[PDB]
């Protein structure tokens, strides 16, 4: 089934919690939740555009030269991308900045397009690209509300200036009258969230491992 | 002067505990000492030799032409191509080599560091010297954090840590703690 | 260069003695000392082999050899 | 199972260690708990009492031996923690610093001897870095039973709650007055005239950390250490030696710039670093080169991000730096073995 | 010469003074002695004699196969009842290939082979005299003395350095041993530097021995190059590695013997062993004791016959007076724990030690805390530490980088330790580790090479057999 | 075919050109609709100081540039009614704790300040964040004042004898924007007719 | 334009370069990672007769004898392959686990810390 894929590719493999790769946005934009569900999304964009252009273009690749050629087909589109977050979402390309720019070298994109995108379908490679996408957008946004409540209080802030006033229903807060820990926001605080949701993630793979048995 | 260039480069804007750039085989990696330096080295040299192109690309190709925005692409294209070469032609060359530079070489071929690197240098708009060794002082820092990173890991690896932290987790808190640790030198130059 | 084994089931002995080549089995086995260890040997009576083979006490016996005294 | 020898030890324990090294702070910080009063007090105790129920809490989770909170390593860290405090600090502080120390710097680690960074002057970074204001505000001088001091319940209000200080009882200590006076374009020379004084300024009458004001009681404690053959003298050595030596060179070069040798030694917690939590045997080198390295790294760190940094005192942030560097130091510079050359080829003879 | 000054060493409490004061003991005949074949390293030795022969004191029960081991001989006059199984002197505690010789009691010598002036004949001679007595150096090593000196007599020795410094905490058997017999000792001194063509001896002993001193200097006085020398009172000097490096200043190179730095180290018993075969013919029988302890009634020094049983040595000491907590074979330092008292007494045997509760720490390993007093302590100059971490977590290949090849198994680690750590029994278990190891590829080395040569020897023997069958039927 | 090394060149200058012909056409597209961004983030920061009301021309049209002796060159942006200077905008930069700070000043043609925004800062967060409109209103402070009603003794924190607060434990950037508005409104002073009117 | 024809002439000069470099001269994952009992046999008193099958199948030189009521008897080379096991009629091999002996011991690990 197409659909195994896009299930398989949330939480048994997922990009920044099993195969350790797409590290520096996890790390670098998630202050907060808003910050994190937008780079969330333009990465799945990203995925599943290039993934549909490599497997469609999957019989013309040149073994040797594959990967300056793949690069390519990405690093267009990534521009045209920045082209039009910049233009039409400034509020949001001004907060990511540097790292909207870099989805080329993006490890997931680059490690999806050549290893699954080479020898398979368009659907099953559209597919496999959302999944990801949405696992690596699932990652950020927890790591990003994790961070934001720990140094504000406040869970998905100015997401209406950011992602367009209809989303002003997710403003919500946590901890009212709160100052803050301002640790959390620093790039300390980014390491040790990330390593306390591995150690998370493998308690509860234990633990649902020993439920099943 | 340029001394102090170098080691605010290094030290107070580490490229990766104050950037975040090059992370997943720095992670990745760095869970033994030698394949730590062979990839330090190798960086270095990369960076360095990607910045000097790009800075000639942009500032001989891209602006006199008037294309801007196309920078990206044709950095990352070039970059990708020489890697290559430099694999290759270490591949055959000195066969010798190709067990300290030429092994690693294909880690770094899309780093985000190779590419950080230039882009953070063109908003500065750096002259050829400058673009050169901003490029070797974030392949300085990349290299000294990895090998640090190394031997602390490779202490770890034979230290009582709890089975539910052994491994990634415990390297990403000790990478966190270091971050703490290299914030001090904020402000020195 | 030889050896000199006792295919005594209770207690399996090899011992490793060098001799003078040309050597002959009787004497190989006389320098080796097996009669000390074991005084129940008799040369007379028992089978003296060379790697299985049933041979004679004065056979000459080359380097890398392996006389046995069996039942 | 067969027991396996030797058959003969000469009765040491990491209890005793611990003990004697608590022993030894013991004297500066008594002079440090009289000069600030109660409110310091009250600190301490909270510190050194949170640090020993999380130790516990966490052996609890981990399945450690109960044993393990008997041997003072925790009490030890708590205890440099709440002496490298501001006096009148509210109790919070204490507590996270306690917290973040044992906890993610020690026990997450696997507990004693595993962690590979000092746990004290990781919680004393963090807690500086979050809460910049709590961690910059220094009480001066009310000796307790002076007339003048708050009283007991006052003290209380003081430390739990949040009653305000009032004014007059906060000032500026030595070396952030010195950058500041500094920063108003005023020579290194006459800021030291007029505001600061060799004499007092050692015996420990001026404002500054818990324990950190006296370097005369610290010294005391650090030779007896050092006899007690408990720590090695080459980290304090090395430490004090390059610092007045490189501000000695600062003075001579440009003494209406820069302050040196005596006003850097008799000034932040810098003899305390050197003896007390510099030597810290599980965070530095086993070699006797390799301790000199750590010492005279430690010493140019300091007098570097004291002079030309951004902040007022380095010590911790040195002491992390050196943390990070000490495993390279270790398997770099192993001592010679018997009968082998440096590089442990066998010797020819 | 001048003392130079060996790195690390501890100052363990002697309690060398409550059993160096009464005389050198003599044991009653027990009825029965149990003399394993291995009594010294290398080969084991195969006996000669059958069940219920009658052997005389000083009769070669068993013979060496090769050139490095050691005859055993029977210590009286008896009759032989087993050659099979015994009890060992081991902390296993399982059995070995020996002998029970029934004492007669009546105490024969055997005719004895003497000599004729041994400062008249050349030292090949006297190197074969001393194989054929048993001499197996008893300083702990057990190695054989005549493979030593016929090693020795190849290079060129400029010392004969003798091992008189006893080190071990409650032993004093050397110390009686110098104190009564100081110059027999001073005459094998004389012999072995004939035999071993040399400049000077230099007998050391340690200096919280004044009375060993005293006689020494007493007895060797006339004879010149001779010379007596008081080496400090440190735990890991008796070591002929440190001792060596004590007297002549340099180091012995690793992976290298003593006679590179032209000095031979041999034990005060063992010279005087070698004075006895050399000079009255009679081979090693008995040696010399150290019952000591706070369980056993009166501390002594005892002269055993080899193969007595334990229990006869502790009862000739008045008896155990309480509750003997662990029962040592040596020093306390490098002692093994006893199974039973019926162990026999090896030629390497140099102590029983019967220690109560108050004299045995007690230990609550705790995880080591980096205080790098096993370093300090360490005479080889490694780091236990590492060597500790790299064994525990198995990786053995990386333990001997940092010093398991050198490691002597002295015991100062341990000593030193504030978390009570076993450092000595993980460096036995990652040693054991390597052995088996080593041994299990020499085997496979020696599996193939072996099926190689038969399978080559086999196949060359069918095709001649072949071609000569072949040339047979043509000229049919 | 994957063949002849022409195979290579051939598809890389074909994907170049496809995906140079499709980024230029992308530009063409947005490029007006980002300067027109960019202009309107532009006029938004110069709206938090600058009433709607005072102003009739553009004030991103007619930028002076101005020497002076101590500041260097400036960036005034007037604000025309009718013809008449009503307020000037421009920036200052002085040295801070952190580096260099960096604010706006949107002075009036009479020398009443209309409003000080900090536009950059590195100051320590929770310590001297204040500074900022977003947290505090201690940079409201400076709205009615002006070289006539505040002589040249109150231009300083409280610390060094003036009127102005300083934030609890933290006085040298206070000090720093104190002593760029007062540069400010005596640079306005020095230069006349074109900047007072 | 002018810039396309600049992108594909740089795009022809990497591609050529590159094919005429492998001519002469994946996943970053699976990089990373390149980067980075015995038995003895046994020989009874009853059941050899001298058949010498055992010693006829067995490739290492364990068992030792021939001819008829000798009582062939292996050593310490065999390493319980079975070659003898189905080579004697009568079954007379009985492969056994090895014994532990005094010079097959070795000190035990310590327990724990
Ligand atoms: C060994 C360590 C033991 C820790 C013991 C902790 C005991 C005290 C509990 C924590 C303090 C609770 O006291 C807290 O007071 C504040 C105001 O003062 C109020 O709480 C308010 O402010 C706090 C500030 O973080 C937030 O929870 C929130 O904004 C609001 O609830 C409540 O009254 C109570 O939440
Ligand atoms: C909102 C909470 C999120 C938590 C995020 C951080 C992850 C923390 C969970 C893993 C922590 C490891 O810490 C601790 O590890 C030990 C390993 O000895 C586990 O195991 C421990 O408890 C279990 C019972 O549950 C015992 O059977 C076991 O013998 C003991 O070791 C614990 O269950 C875990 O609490
Ligand atoms: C062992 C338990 C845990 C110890 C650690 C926690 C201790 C925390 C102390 C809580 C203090 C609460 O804060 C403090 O409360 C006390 C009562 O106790 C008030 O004290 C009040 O009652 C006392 C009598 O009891 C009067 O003399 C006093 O004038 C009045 O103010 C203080 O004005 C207030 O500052
Ligand atoms: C390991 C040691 C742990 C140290 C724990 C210290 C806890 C200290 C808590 C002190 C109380 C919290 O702070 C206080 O909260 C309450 C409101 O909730 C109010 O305080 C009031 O109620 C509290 C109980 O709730 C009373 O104890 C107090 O005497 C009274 O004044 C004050 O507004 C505020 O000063
Ligand atoms: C970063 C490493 C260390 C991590 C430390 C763990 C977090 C510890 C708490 C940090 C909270 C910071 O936020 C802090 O909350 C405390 C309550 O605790 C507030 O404190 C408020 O309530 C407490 C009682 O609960 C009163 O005693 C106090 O007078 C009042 O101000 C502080 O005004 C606020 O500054
Ligand atoms: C066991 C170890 C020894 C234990 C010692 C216990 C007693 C120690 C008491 C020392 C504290 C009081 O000693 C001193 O008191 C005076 C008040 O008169 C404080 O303050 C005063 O003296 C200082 C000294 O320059 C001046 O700034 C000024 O005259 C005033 O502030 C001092 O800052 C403090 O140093
Ligand atoms: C390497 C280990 C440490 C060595 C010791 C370190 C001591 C501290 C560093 C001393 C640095 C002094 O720093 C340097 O001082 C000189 C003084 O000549 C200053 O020099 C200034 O004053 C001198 C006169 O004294 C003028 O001639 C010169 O034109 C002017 O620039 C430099 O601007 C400054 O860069
Ligand atoms: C600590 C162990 C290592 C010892 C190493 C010693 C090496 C250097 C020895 C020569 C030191 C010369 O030290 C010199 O002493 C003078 C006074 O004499 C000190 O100077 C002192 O007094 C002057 C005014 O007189 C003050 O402005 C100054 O702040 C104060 O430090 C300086 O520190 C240094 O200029
Ligand atoms: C590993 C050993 C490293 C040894 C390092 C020795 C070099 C460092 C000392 C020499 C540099 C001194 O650096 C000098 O000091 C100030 C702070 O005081 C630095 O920093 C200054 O500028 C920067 C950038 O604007 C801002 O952080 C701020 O304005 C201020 O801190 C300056 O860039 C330089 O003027
Ligand atoms: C740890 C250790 C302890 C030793 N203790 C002694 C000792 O107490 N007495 C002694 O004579 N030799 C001692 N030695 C040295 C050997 O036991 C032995 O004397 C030397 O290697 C050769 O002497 P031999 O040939 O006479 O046995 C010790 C060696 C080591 C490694
Ligand atoms: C001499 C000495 C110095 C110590 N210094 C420190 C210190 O600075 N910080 C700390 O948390 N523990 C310190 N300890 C306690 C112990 O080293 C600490 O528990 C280990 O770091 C725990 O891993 C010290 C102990 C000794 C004996
Ligand atoms: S003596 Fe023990 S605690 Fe000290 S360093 Fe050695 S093993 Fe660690
Ligand atoms: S047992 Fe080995 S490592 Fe330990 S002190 Fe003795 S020689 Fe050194
Ligand atoms: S095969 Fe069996 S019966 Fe034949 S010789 Fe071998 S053991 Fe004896
Ligand atoms: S099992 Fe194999 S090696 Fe062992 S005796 Fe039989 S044939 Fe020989
Ligand atoms: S290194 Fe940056 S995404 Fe992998």
């Amino acid at each position: 089934v197409p659909w195994q894929y896009f299930t398989s590719a949330l939480w048994q493999y997922n990009v920044a919690l099993v195969q350790m790769l797409a590290l520096c946005p996890t790390l670098a934009v998630t202050t907060t939740a808003t910050n994190g569900l937008g780079m969330g999304l333009a990465t799945t964009l990203v995925l599943v555009m290039t993934n549909a252009l490599i497997s469609s273009m999957r019989h013309t690749i040149s073994p040797e030269v594959r990967n300056p050629v793949m690069i390519g087909v990405i690093a267009g589109v990534v521009t045209l991308t920045d082209m039009a977050m910049n233009a039409w979402m400034h509020e949001l390309y001004k907060v990511l900045g540097l790292f909207i720019a870099l989805i080329v070298t993006n490890c997931a994109v680059l490690g999806r397009a050549e290893s699954f995108c080479l020898r398979n379908p368009v659907i099953p490679s559209i597919l496999d690209g959302a999944g990801m996408g949405a696992g690596f957008t699932a990652v950020l946004v927890v790591i990003g509300g994790i961070r934001e409540i720990l140094g504000s209080g406040t869970l998905f802030s100015q997401a209406s200036s950011l992602l367009g006033s209809h989303f002003k229903w997710m403003e919500i807060t946590v901890i009212p009258d709160f100052q803050g820990i301002l640790l959390a926001i620093l790039p300390p605080g980014a390491f040790i969230v990330l390593g306390f949701l591995l150690a998370a993630k493998r308690v509860i793979d234990r633990k649902r491992a020993e439920r099943r048995q | 002067e340029y001394v102090l260039f170098l080691l605010g480069t290094v030290l107070v804007h580490n490229v990766v505990l104050v950037g975040f750039l090059g992370l997943c085989p720095f992670m990745g990696v760095s869970s033994k000492l030698d394949p730590s330096i062979g990839l330090a080295v190798a960086t270095t040299l990369v960076m360095g030799l990607g910045g000097a192109s790009s800075w000639l690309l942009e500032h001989y190709v891209l602006l006199p032409l008037g294309i801007g925005f196309i920078r990206i692409l044709a950095y990352i294209v070039v970059i990708a191509g020489m890697v290559q070469l430099i694999e290759m032609i270490i591949r055959k060359a000195s066969p010798s080599l190709y067990r300290s530079l030429g092994i690693y070489l294909p880690l770094i071929t899309t780093n985000c560091a190779v590419l950080g690197v230039p882009l953070l240098s063109v908003r500065e708009g750096h002259d050829l010297t400058m673009a050169v060794l901003f490029g070797l002082g974030s392949g300085l820092g990349f290299s000294l954090i990895m090998i640090i990173f190394a031997g602390l890991r490779e202490r770890l690896a034979l230290a009582n840590v709890p089975a539910a932290f052994s491994g990634p987790p415990i390297a990403f808190v000790t990478a966190g703690l270091l971050a703490l640790a290299f914030m001090g030198f904020g402000g020195l130059i | 260069r030889v050896s000199v084994v006792y295919a005594d089931p209770a207690k399996p002995l090899q011992l490793s003695c060098k001799v003078e080549d040309g050597c002959s089995v009787e004497q190989a086995i006389q320098q080796s000392g097996v009669l000390r260890c074991c005084p129940d040997i008799d040369l007379k009576k028992q089978k003296v082999g060379v790697f299985g083979k049933f041979v004679k006490l004065d056979s000459p016996l080359k380097d890398g050899d392996r006389i046995e005294i069996y039942q | 199972s067969v027991a396996a020898g030797p058959f003969a030890h000469d009765r040491s324990s990491v209890n005793r260690i611990m003990l004697d090294v608590c022993l030894a702070l013991t004297p500066a910080t008594l002079f440090g708990l009289v000069m600030f009063g109660w409110p310091a007090i009250n600190l301490w105790l909270v510190t050194c009492v949170s640090a020993l129920a999380i130790e516990a809490a966490c052996l609890r989770l981990l399945g450690q031996p109960m044993r393990r909170l008997l041997d003072g390593s925790a009490l030890l860290t708590g205890w440099l923690l709440a002496i490298s405090l501001p006096p009148w600090a509210p109790w919070w502080i204490g507590v996270g610093g306690s917290l973040f120390a044992i906890g993610i710097g020690k026990q997450l680690y696997g507990g004693i001897g595993q962690n590979p960074f000092n746990p004290a002057m990781l919680a004393r970074v963090a807690l500086l870095i979050a809460f910049p204001l709590q961690m910059t505000t220094w009480a001066l001088p009310h000796p307790l039973f002076s007339s003048s001091a708050p009283g007991f319940f006052d003290s209380l209000a003081i430390t739990f709650a949040g009653a305000p200080l009032a004014d007059g009882m906060t000032g500026a200590t030595a070396l952030g007055n010195l950058k500041t006076e500094l920063t108003l374009n005023r020579t290194a020379q006459e800021i030291l005239e007029g505001g600061f004084s060799t004499i007092s300024a050692l015996f420990g009458s001026t404002p500054g950390s818990l324990g950190e004001t006296s370097e005369l009681l610290l010294l005391v404690g650090g030779v007896w250490l050092v006899l007690r053959r408990i720590i090695h003298w080459e980290i304090p050595v090395a430490i004090l030696a390059s610092v007045f030596v490189m501000a000695t060179l600062a003075y001579l070069i440009n003494p209406e710039r820069y302050a040196g040798g005596l006003y850097q030694l008799t000034s932040g917690g810098l003899i305390l670093c050197a003896f007390f939590i510099a030597t810290d045997p599980v965070t530095s080198p086993i070699s006797r080169v390799g301790r000199l390295i750590f010492g005279v790294g430690c010493g140019v760190l300091i007098y570097v991000i004291r002079t030309w940094g951004s902040f007022p005192e380095a010590a911790a942030f040195a002491v992390l730096f050196m943390n990070a560097l000490t495993p390279l130091i270790d398997r770099y510079w192993r001592p010679r073995a018997y009968g082998r050359n440096v590089r442990g080829k066998p010797l020819v003879a | 010469f001048n003392l130079s000054s060996i790195r690390g060493g501890v100052h363990p409490a002697a309690h060398k003074d409550l059993s160096a004061a009464l005389p050198i003991g003599s044991l009653p005949l027990p009825p029965r002695l149990y003399l394993p074949l291995r009594q010294h390293a290398g080969a084991e030795a195969l006996p000669m004699v059958a069940v219920g022969d009658k052997v005389l004191k000083g009769q070669l029960l068993a013979f060496p196969p090769t050139e490095v081991s050691a005859p055993v001989h029977a210590p009286t006059s008896g009759r032989i009842v087993a050659i099979g199984p015994v009890p060992a002197p081991h902390p296993s505690g399982l059995t070995t290939t020996g002998i029970v010789l029934e004492s007669d009691g009546e105490d024969r010598w055997i005719d004895l082979d003497v000599s004729t002036d041994p400062f008249a004949e050349d030292p090949l001679v006297l190197a074969d005299r001393v194989a054929k007595a048993g001499i197996v150096g008893l300083g702990g090593a057990i190695f054989p003395a005549a493979v030593k000196l016929k090693q020795g007599t190849r290079h060129e020795i400029k010392t004969v350095l003798v091992n008189g410094s006893e080190c071990e905490p409650y032993l004093t058997c050397d110390d009686r041993i110098m104190r009564e017999r100081a110059e027999a000792i001073v005459d094998g001194a004389r012999l072995i530097q004939h035999i071993l063509r040399a400049y000077s001896v230099v007998i050391a002993i340690e200096d919280n021995k004044p009375e060993a001193l005293a006689a020494m200097r007493a007895a060797a006085e006339h004879f010149g190059a001779i010379e007596v020398m008081a080496v400090p009172a440190l735990y890991p000097m008796g070591s002929a590695k440190q001792l060596i490096q004590a007297v002549t200043g340099r180091e012995v190179p690793a992976g290298g013997r003593s006679t590179d730095v032209g000095v031979l180290v041999h034990n005060a018993g063992t010279v005087y062993a070698i004075q006895q075969a050399l000079r009255f013919g009679r081979p090693l029988i008995s040696r010399v004791v150290t019952v000591s302890g706070a369980c056993v009634k009166t501390p002594q020094n005892l002269d055993v016959l080899i193969g007595t049983p334990v229990q006869a040595l502790i009862d000739a000491c008045g008896g155990l007076s309480g509750d003997p907590q662990q029962l040592l074979l040596g020093g306390p330092m490098m002692g093994a724990v006893l199974p039973s008292t019926e162990v026999p007494v090896i030629k390497g045997a140099t102590g029983l030690l019967a220690l109560a509760r108050h004299e045995l720490p007690n230990k609550d390993p705790a995880p080591c805390i980096r205080c790098a007093s096993c370093v300090d302590a360490c005479p080889m100059g490694l780091t236990p530490l590492d060597m500790a971490l790299y064994a525990r977590a198995d990786d053995y290949d990386g333990a001997s980088e940092y010093g398991l090849r050198d490691c002597i198994l002295c015991g100062c680690c341990s000593y030193v330790c504030p978390s009570h750590i076993p450092l000595v029994h993980y460096f036995q278990y990652a040693k054991g580790q390597q052995d088996e190891r080593r041994s299990a590829a020499r085997k496979s080395d020696y599996i193939k090479r072996q099926t190689e040569v038969r399978a080559a020897r086999l196949a060359e023997e069918e095709a001649a057999k072949a071609a000569a069958k072949a040339a047979k039927e043509a000229a049919k | 075919w994957r063949p002849m090394v022409a195979y290579q060149g051939l598809s890389l200058g074909l994907v170049c050109a496809v995906v140079a012909l499709l980024l230029l056409t992308g530009n063409i597209m947005t490029h007006g609709t980002i300067a027109e961004q960019q202009m309107q983030d532009r006029l938004a920061t110069l709206r938090e100081v600058l009433p709607q009301s005072l102003y009739d021309n553009n004030p991103l049209a007619d930028s002076f540039k101005v020497q002076d002796a101590e500041l260097g060159e400036v960036e005034v942006l007037p604000a025309r009614l009718q013809g008449k200077l009503t307020a000037v905008v421009f920036q200052g930069r002085n040295i801070g704790y952190g580096g260099p700070i960096e604010q706006m000043m949107s002075v009036d043609a009479q020398g009443k300040i209309l409003g000080v925004r900090v536009l950059t800062h590195k100051e320590t967060p929770g310590l001297a964040d204040k500074i900022e409109a977003s947290r505090s209103d201690w940079i409201k402070v400076f709205d009615g004042l002006s070289l006539e009603n505040t002589a040249l003794d109150k231009w300083k924190v409280k610390k060094d004898g003036g009127q102005f607060d300083q934030f609890a434990g933290a006085t040298i950037t206070p000090r720093a924007v104190v002593k760029t508005v007062l540069q400010g409104l005596q640079f306005q002073a020095r230069h006349a007719e074109q900047l007072k009117a | 334009i002018e810039a396309t024809l600049a992108l594909t002439v740089m795009g022809v000069l990497l591609g050529c370069g590159l094919g005429l470099a492998a001519r002469k001269f994946g996943g970053v994952g699976l990089a990373e990672k390149l980067a980075a009992a015995p038995m003895l046999a046994r020989v009874e008193a009853s059941q050899c007769i001298g058949c010498t099958r055992c010693y006829r199948a067995c490739p290492t030189d364990a068992i030792v004898g021939a001819s008829g009521q000798v009582h062939v008897v292996l050593e310490d080379a065999c390493t319980g392959c079975g070659k003898c096991r189905d080579a004697c009629p009568e079954d007379c091999v009985l492969l056994i686990p090895q014994e532990q002996t005094l010079d097959t011991w070795r000190w035990d690990k310590p327990a724990a810390a």
